[PDB]
């Protein structure tokens, strides 16, 4: 899936 | 910024965001209930609201 992950 | 198709939030990077491969909405992972580890065993997403 598209996501953004944590820094 | 994008906000959060759920609760109306920010984006900000130290969250998880996961998106809806139907409705193409962004998410709080917190908020659809995802975490990282569980998006990854997910190949196309379909949010709460695209279940119904
Ligand atoms: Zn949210
Ligand atoms: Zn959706």
């Amino acid at each position: 899936a598209r996501t953004k992950q944590t820094a | 910024d994008t906000l959060c198709g759920s609760c109306g939030g920010n984006y900000t990077n130290d969250e998880f965001w996961i998106c809806c491969d139907v409705c193409e909405r962004w998410y709080h992972g917190k908020c659809v209930k995802i975490t990282p580890a569980k998006a990854e065993s997910i190949k196309q997403y379909k949010c709460p609201s695209c279940c119904t």
